[PDB]
């Protein structure tokens, strides 16, 4: 029988590995505190204002 | 990957990323053949166009749709989601849910389902009570179809079996066609088109028969999408549920002594699930079952037949018991 | 030391870990769910 | 690279959300999923939250579950004769809070 | 470089977020009963609820059986010797209290 040699074929057609989408990033609260080198500890101190009673 | 902030260990782990492929091969002939003495050429045929050719594409067309739905219904399924005909919308959610939770695309998907399913659709009281489903002008139930469930629209066929249906993205079948050449050594023949497929007619004329000879094919090839991990996420299947199985006629009394007939099982959804039984006769020594659901009647006397049945959801097999008398 | 020694610990880290205010939580993959650490019930500071 | 590092950053935001302190965890009846985020609401608004800027992030299953629901399922049930939770499957606003839907959180959370 | 926090109330409690969870009521396993093709085979089992939730890495599994097919903490399972062994899957729910079970019998040829 007739014996052909033929090259390998690689094609890409478009299907990819699934993978999620990005939500979550655009919902929390980024960057309310930006120099962090410059206090001490790598600590931004927050303050709560005060409250009282009578 | 992710590390401690001033960390004392400065080291850090390589992440290697490994592409991953599969194969596509054509492995089909999907053919139809002809013959034709001279005398039926001179005198029965009295128009070739119109009672050779169009038969012969139609019949390869519907051999190229039950090669596609023999794809369809055989991919490797993990898990089927079983469809409860008394409430069915939450089958088809969960559908929705197992490919959204896999990523698959939202879009470009299909679903296709068999002449029970849409049936069972349509008789579901989600969709047949107005209250239940808002179209005040009811639809399920004037007509006897609904249009969409579950976000996807619903496509009936009768190629696939009749209680499946199947929720697949675009990009999960893979089908390939390539139309043979004709060769130099056989006569020139013209070439058909079926469902937008080209196919190569050829002819040849036996001297040795004293006919002529007909050949129309197409070389096709099928391919399931997995993934890199080897599990099937981008379609899903769905079959109706059984509850029970009754055969149909009741109690019958064969025709003769030898007499023959042949049973049909149909569960709670009307469908024939004859294929699917396994048939067993109380006393062999009068009458007889095969395996097929033929009964026949081998001596005079009262017999009992019984179909077991392995629903689609497995446990005890549904058993249907009747009653034979053979005269 | 020497350049080529390994990095030394940082006091920066030290000082932070000492103040307690870096943020621990309950693992994701852990059944049933881990309790509650210590320093995320902790109350703020008194004085600022 | 660089979809591998996006990545991780939403694993980091979401490690952040599900490893917050909670002392209980609200359940869900799969047969009537409303009570649960009505008590959520409850649960904020004992404690003065504003109202405003609140997000609710469900996973899918969560989502399924809701779009499973009799209440939202039966249009008698719900309204909203164009039945969103039969014909589609998003259910959308729901007590008070637009639903997101994320594959980053646990599915049934 | 990357940092997160959760803000807590003045003593501690945090009540700015709020979590919720699915009740589960049985789980099942995916597959059913079925036999291992060969002792040196393994079958990594798959676990569900009637939510629809992939619960396998929250069960604990148990073999009936440990010289016929021995199962890992992890759902996977591999045959020992010839007979049948009654494997066993335990979930405690979000609920919490009794651990739903699921039961599935694997024969080793």
């Amino acid at each position: 029988a007739h014996i052909f040699v033929k090259p390998e074929l690689v094609a890409e057609i478009g299907v990819k590995q699934l993978q999620r989408e990005i939500v979550l990033p655009g919902l929390v609260w980024t960057n309310p505190l930006t120099d962090f080198g410059g206090s001490k500890n790598d600590t931004i101190t927050v303050r709560v204002p005060a409250i009282t009673t009578a | 990957n992710r590390r401690d902030l001033r960390d004392p260990d400065r080291t850090v782990i390589a992440s290697e990323l490994v592409e991953h492929s599969f194969g596509v091969t054509l492995d089909k002939h999907v053919y139809a053949a002809l013959k034709f003495t001279d005398e039926q050429r001179t005198l029965d045929i009295r128009d070739y166009t119109k009672q050779v050719l169009m038969p012969q594409v139609s019949a390869v067309a519907y051999e190229l749709e039950d090669y596609i739905a023999e794809l369809i219904e055989g991919a490797p399924y993990e898990e089927t989601i079983l469809i409860d005909p008394a409430d069915t919308v939450p089958a088809f959610i969960t559908a929705d849910q197992r490919m959204g939770e896999a990523n698959v695309p939202t879009d470009s998907r299909r679903l296709v389902v068999g002449s029970a399913v849409a049936a069972a659709l349509a008789k579901d009281k989600q969709f047949r009570h107005a209250d239940w489903s808002g179209d005040q002008a009811n639809a399920a139930l004037r007509e006897a179809h609904v249009g969409r469930l579950a976000g996807m629209n619903v496509i009936r066929s009768n190629a696939i079996a009749p209680d499946k249906a199947y929720l697949w993205h675009r990009t999960a079948f893979i089908l390939a066609y390539r139309t043979p050449v004709v060769p130099e050594g056989a006569k020139a023949g013209a070439s058909f088109s079926a469902n937008g497929v080209a196919l190569r007619w050829l002819a040849d004329y036996d001297y040795s028969q004293l006919g002529d000879r007909t050949l129309l094919d197409v070389f096709t090839g099928r391919k399931v999408v997995t993934e890199v991990d080897g599990s099937f996420v981008r379609a899903v299947e769905l079959q109706l549920q059984a509850s029970s199985i009754t055969i149909v006629g009741g109690a019958f009394a064969l025709a003769t002594t030898t007499g023959t007939k042949q049973l049909k099982v149909r569960d709670d959804n009307g469908t024939d699930v004859t294929a699917r039984c396994t048939f067993a006769s109380s006393a062999g020594t009068k009458a007889t079952v095969s395996a097929a659901g033929l009964v026949t009647g081998v001596a005079a006397g009262t017999a009992d037949i019984t179909a077991s049945y392995v629903p689609p959801q497995g446990g005890t097999a549904k058993t249907a018991t009747v009653t034979v008398t053979v005269p | 030391g020497l350049i080529s020694d390994p990095v030394e610990v940082d006091p920066i880290q030290v000082g932070r870990d000492e103040a307690g205010w870096v943020q621990e939580l309950r693992d994701r993959e852990a059944w049933p769910k881990q309790e509650v650490p210590e320093q995320a019930k902790k109350p703020a500071k008194v004085g600022n």
